[PDB]
C-alpha cells in the first residue's frame, strides 16, 4: 500500500498518518524485533525527508487538497481575484540586510488563495508550489532567506530539480522568484555530493521546454542564480528584477571579503561600510544598463510580465 | 591529545586542530608557558593546518610509520 | 489555520496527573501545527507556529527606477522630441504606441545605454543613449478584432534621435533577445527600421546572430518592415530580409550608406540619392507605399490581419 | 597539398584566379562548375574531397575585387538551395570586401536580392565549412557563411586572410581626410599599415576565427564536414 | 562456462562475492564497474557478452545480505536511466 503511495506525484497525509515500506510484521520477520505502527513513518519523519508532499488537518481537508491539486492539471479558472498591487511594493525591505518572508512575495504576486506549496518542510531553502495568475496554472520556485540567507544547498537543489521535472512533464509554465547569493559552499557542503546534486539541477533546467519567467527579488549571484533561471539569464523568456535587486558573479560581501584583506576588534564595521559602498556599483539598475537584465520593474508589474508567459 | 583526536565533529569548523598542534609544542613540555607564547607561535601553528567482499582480507600496519615500499595491485 | 484571541486555549498536555492548559500569547492566527493529540513532548518542544495580529508610503527604490525609466520616454526628452516634430516626423515611441494595442507593450532593455565608456561617460550615455537607440518588446496588434493570443507580436523601432538610429553592441543584443522570442513563440515581427558608430575603424562583429535570426524567421512568421527616412547598412539588410516593406515617400533604402559608398572609393553622394521611393518602388523592394507614418502603421496592422484570422463583419459588393 | 600554399598572392592587391584555389583543394578532376558565365562574381561548383560530394561557392577576384553584386548573389542563393535540397555539404571559399555598394547597385534591387542570399543561408541544415582566402569583410562575408561567422561548422583562414566590419581601405578612406597631385601614395601607407592590426592572425587571437591554417590543411578540415 | 557453476555456495547462508558471479558470465575483461564505493548494496557496471555492450546491476551479499537500502536503490535507479 505504501509502495503504491510512494510511486505517486504527491502524498497528502493527515497527522495521524504512518507510512512505511515495511509493516511491523516485516520489520519483525526480518529479525529487527517488534515495533508499534505509530513508530514507522511518523507524519514528522515523512514530513521532512520529502515523502509527504502535503499535510492535511483532517480527512475532509486532505480530500479538499486533492481536489485542488488536480485543478492545476485540469485547466484554467474563470473567476480570479488579484492581490493589492501596492502590497508587492513593500514586500522586500529597502535595507538589503533585513530578511523577509518568501510566502509574502509569492502571495503579493499570484492571485488570492491560489498558492499550494508542496513539500514545505523539505529542502526549505527553495519553495516549490503550484499557483495561478489570472486563472492560469503555473509552477513556482523561490529562494527563502530564512534558511542560509538564500544559499542553495544540496537538498534544496534536489527538491527544485524534482519540481522542474514535474512542471516540464505536465507542461506548466514556470515562475522563478530569485533571491540567492548562489550555491552553499564549504568542504562540508561538498561531502553531501553538492557537485553531483547541483549538476542535476542544471540538467533539469536545461530540459525545460516550458516558458519560465524569472524575477530577481533581491540577490541573484553566480551559478546558483543561473541554475534558478534554467542555467543562464538568457534561458528565461524574461529575466527582470525589482528595485531591491542586485546582480553579479559573486555576492558583494563575498567580493569585499576577497578584495579587502588587519582589524583586531571590530572588522564588522569597516566591512559593512565597504559593502554598502560597493552595493552602489552593483545595483540592478546598473546591470539593467548593460542589458544583463531585461528590465528593472515596479513590483506591481510582476503579474503583467508573468502573463505574457502563458 | 588523545582526547582531542577521538573527538568527532562534522558540520561546523572547530579549533581542535589548532589545540592539537598547540599541545605538541616543546616549550610546553616544561609544564607551562607564559602569556605571550600562544601569540608568538600563532602564525607557525595556523600554517600547520574500506569494505571487503567475501574472500578478501586486509593487511594492516603493525605499528605507526611511513610507507617506504608497497606491492603492486 | 484558525484565529484565536489572547488567552484562547491552544493545547492541552497532561503533566503529573492534572492538565496543563497552554494558551495564545495574544491575538494570533495559527499557521503550521507540528503536534498531534496523543504524542509525548518534552520541555521547550514546538507545538505550533503562528502570526501575531502605510501601503502608500512611497520608497526611494521604486522612485529612482520610475525616474530612470521616465527619462527614456518622450516627455522626459523634449529636446529630441522637438527636433523630430520640427522635421515633420514621429518619434520611435509615437509610431510604436500607435501600432500596438492600448498598453500591451512589454519593453525589453529600456534602461540600456550605448557600449562606449571610452568615447563618453556613463552620465551622458544614460541621457543621450536611451534604449541604445532601439525601443523593442512584446505587444499585441489587433487584439480587439482577434484574440489577445493571436494578436501577440514582437515590435521594435530604431530611434533616429539616438546616434542616427544606427546598430550597436547593446541594441544588437536586444534585437537578438527579441527575435529569439518571435521564434520561441512563433510571433510576427514588425520592425521600424531606419538609420545607418564611433569605434568602427578592432572587433569585427562578423559573428552577430541578428541577421541570420531574422532571415531564418522568413517563412515561419509574418515579417513586416516599416520605413520612413533613411534606411542604410545593417538596418536595410534587416528590412530586406522581411516579407513586406512599407515605406513612405520620404524613404531612402540602400544596402550601402553614403559612408560606405565613399569608403569604397565611389565618391560621396547625398542620402536622398540612394534608394528613392521611386527606384525601390519598381524593382520590387518596397511592397507597400504609404502616404505618411500613420498610414504606414495602418497598412502594417492590415497586412498582419490576413495572417491573424477571419473577420466577423464583412460587406459584399453589388 | 603544399601547392595550395602559393595560390593566393602575398601582395594583397594582386588579383588571382579562383580556379587555382579550388583545384588546390578538391581532388583532381572532381570539379564541375555550373553556370560559369553567369553571376561571374561567385563560382558555384559540384566537387569532391576524398570521393565525397560537396557543393562549392567562392568569390572571384577577377570581377569587382570580390564584391558580391545583385546577380552573383542570386546565383549563389540558388546553388545553396540546391545543396540544401539534396543534402550536399557546402564548402565556402571567401575573398570578398562585402556586397557591391553604390547607387547603381541599389537599382538592381540589391536589398531584396542580398536578402534572399541571407534567407537561403539561414535555411541550410547541411554542414558548411568556410575558408577565408584573403578578404572577408562586412555582411557580404557573413552571407558567404550562412549569415554569421558562427554559423559554419568551422570558420578558418589562410595566412593571407584579413577580417573586418569593412575593408582596410574603406576604413582608411573614412578615418583619414589633402593630396593635390598623388594621394595614392599616402593612402597605401595607411592601408599597408592598418593591415597589420586587422589581419587573420590578430582576429584568431580574440577567437573571431576558429583558426588560421597552413593552406595544405584545407582538406583535413573539410573532411570533418561529411 | 562450467566455472559459473561453483560461484554461488550451496549453503544458503554462506555469503559470496558478486564479482565472481559477474566475471563468470560476461566475457573476460569486459567489466567496468561504476561507482563501486557508493550504494555498495548494488553493483552497477558496463559489460560485454560476446562483444555486445550491456548494462549490469546485481545485489551484493556483503552488504545487508542483499537487502536494497535507500542509497543502493538510488544508484540502481540512475544506472537504469543511463541504459534506457
Amino acid at each position: 500500500n505504501a509502495a503504491l503511495a510512494g510511486v505517486c506525484d504527491v502524498i497528502i497525509a493527515t497527522p495521524d498518518a504512518n507510512i512505511g515500506m515495511g509493516g511491523p510484521a516485516m520489520i519483525e520477520g526480518g529479525g529487527l524485533g517488534v515495533y508499534p505502527p505509530e513508530a514507522i513513518g511518523p507524519i514528522a519523519v515523512q514530513r521532512r525527508n520529502g515523502v509527504v508532499g502535503l499535510v492535511a488537518r483532517d480527512e475532509a481537508h486532505a480530500v479538499s487538497l486533492a481536489k485542488q491539486y488536480l485543478s492545476y492539471f485540469q485547466g484554467r479558472l474563470d473567476r480570479w481575484q488579484a492581490p493589492d498591487p501596492r502590497v508587492a511594493r513593500h514586500v522586500v525591505p529597502q535595507n538589503r540586510l533585513r530578511a523577509y518572508d518568501v510566502h509574502r512575495a509569492i502571495e503579493a504576486i499570484v492571485d488570492v488563495g491560489s498558492v499550494l506549496e508542496l513539500r514545505p518542510d523539505y529542502g526549505v531553502g527553495i519553495v516549490t508550489a503550484l499557483v495561478r495568475v489570472e486563472g492560469v496554472p503555473y509552477g513556482l520556485i523561490a529562494n527563502s532567506t530564512h534558511h542560509l540567507g538564500g544559499a542553495i544547498d544540496a537538498e534544496a537543489a534536489d527538491k527544485a530539480g524534482d519540481f522542474l521535472a514535474l512542471c516540464e512533464s505536465f507542461g506548466l509554465p514556470v515562475i522563478s522568484l530569485c533571491d540567492t547569493p548562489g550555491f552553499m559552499v564549504g568542504p562540508d557542503a561538498e561531502t553531501q555530493a553538492a557537485v553531483r546534486r547541483f549538476g542535476r539541477m542544471f540538467v533539469l533546467g536545461a530540459r525545460l521546454t516550458v516558458p519560465l519567467g524569472m524575477i530577481i527579488l533581491r540577490k541573484g549571484y553566480g551559478l546558483g542564480a543561473m541554475a534558478m533561471a534554467g542555467g543562464s539569464f538568457r534561458a528565461p523568456q524574461f529575466t527582470v528584477a525589482w528595485p531591491t535587486g542586485e546582480i553579479g558573479g559573486m555576492g558583494l560581501e563575498s567580493a569585499v571579503r576577497l578584495g579587502y584583506r588587519t582589524d583586531p576588534a571590530e572588522r564588522q564595521n569597516l566591512f559593512d561600510r565597504l559593502v554598502a559602498a560597493a552595493y552602489q556599483h552593483g545595483k540592478a539598475l546598473r546591470a539593467a544598463t548593460t542589458f544583463e537584465l531585461d528590465d528593472v520593474i515596479d513590483p506591481a508589474a510582476s503579474r503583467a510580465w508573468i502573463t505574457r508567459l502563458s | 591529545d588523545t582526547a582531542l583526536s577521538e573527538f568527532g565533529v562534522e558540520g561546523v569548523a572547530t579549533n581542535i586542530g589548532f589545540l592539537r598542534r598547540l599541545l605538541a609544542e616543546q616549550r610546553l613540555e616544561t609544564g607551562w608557558v607564559n602569556t605571550d607564547f600562544v601569540d608568538e607561535k600563532l602564525p607557525e601553528l595556523a600554517a600547520a593546518a574500506v569494505e571487503l567482499y567475501p574472500g578478501e582480507d586486509a593487511l594492516r600496519a603493525q605499528l605507526a610509520g611511513t610507507v617506504v615500499e608497497v606491492a603492486p595491485e | 489555520g484558525a484565529d484565536y484571541p489572547a488567552g484562547a486555549q491552544l493545547v492541552v498536555l497532561e503533566a503529573m496527573k492534572m492538565q496543563h492548559v497552554l494558551a495564545a500569547p495574544d491575538a494570533l492566527r495559527t499557521v503550521r501545527v507540528l503536534v498531534t493529540p496523543g504524542q509525548v513532548v518534552g520541555t521547550g518542544d514546538p507545538l505550533l507556529v503562528f502570526t501575531r495580529t502605510d501601503l502608500d508610503l512611497t520608497r526611494a527604490d521604486l522612485d529612482e527606477v520610475i525616474e530612470r525609466h521616465a527619462r527614456t520616454l518622450d516627455e522626459g526628452r523634449p529636446d529630441a522630441v522637438a527636433k523630430r516634430h520640427r522635421q515633420g516626423r514621429r518619434t520611435a515611441r509615437e509610431n510604436i504606441d500607435d501600432l500596438v494595442d492600448p498598453g500591451s507593450f512589454v519593453e525589453y532593455g529600456a534602461l540600456a545605454i550605448a557600449a562606449q565608456r571610452s568615447r563618453r561617460s556613463e552620465e551622458d550615455l544614460i541621457a543621450n543613449t536611451p534604449a541604445d537607440g532601439l525601443v523593442a518588446g512584446l505587444a499585441t496588434v489587433g487584439a480587439d478584432r482577434f484574440g489577445p493570443a493571436a494578436a501577440q507580436a514582437v515590435v521594435a523601432s530604431y530611434d533616429y534621435t539616438v546616434l542616427a538610429g544606427t546598430q550597436g553592441m547593446r541594441n544588437h543584443a536586444k534585437t537578438d533577445r527579441v527575435f529569439d522570442l518571435a521564434a520561441r513563440k512563433r510571433l510576427p515581427v514588425v520592425l521600424f527600421a531606419e538609420g545607418g558608430r564611433p569605434g568602427d575603424t578592432g572587433a569585427a562583429g562578423l559573428d552577430v546572430p541578428t541577421f541570420r535570426m531574422l532571415a531564418g524567421l522568413r517563412g515561419r512568421v509574418p515579417l513586416v518592415s516599416v520605413v520612413s527616412g533613411r534606411c542604410f547598412a545593417g538596418n536595410a539588410a534587416l528590412a530586406g530580409v522581411c516579407d513586406v516593406i512599407i515605406a513612405t515617400p520620404d524613404a531612402n533604402i540602400g544596402m550601402g550608406g553614403p559612408a560606405m559608398i565613399e569608403g569604397g572609393g565611389l565618391g560621396v553622394y547625398p542620402p536622398e540619392a540612394i534608394g528613392p521611393i521611386a527606384v525601390q518602388r519598381r524593382n520590387g523592394v518596397v511592397g507597400l507605399v504609404a502616404r505618411d507614418e500613420a498610414h504606414a502603421v495602418s497598412l502594417a496592422k492590415q497586412y498582419l490581419s490576413y495572417f491573424q484570422g477571419r473577420l466577423d463583419r464583412w460587406q459584399a459588393p453589388d
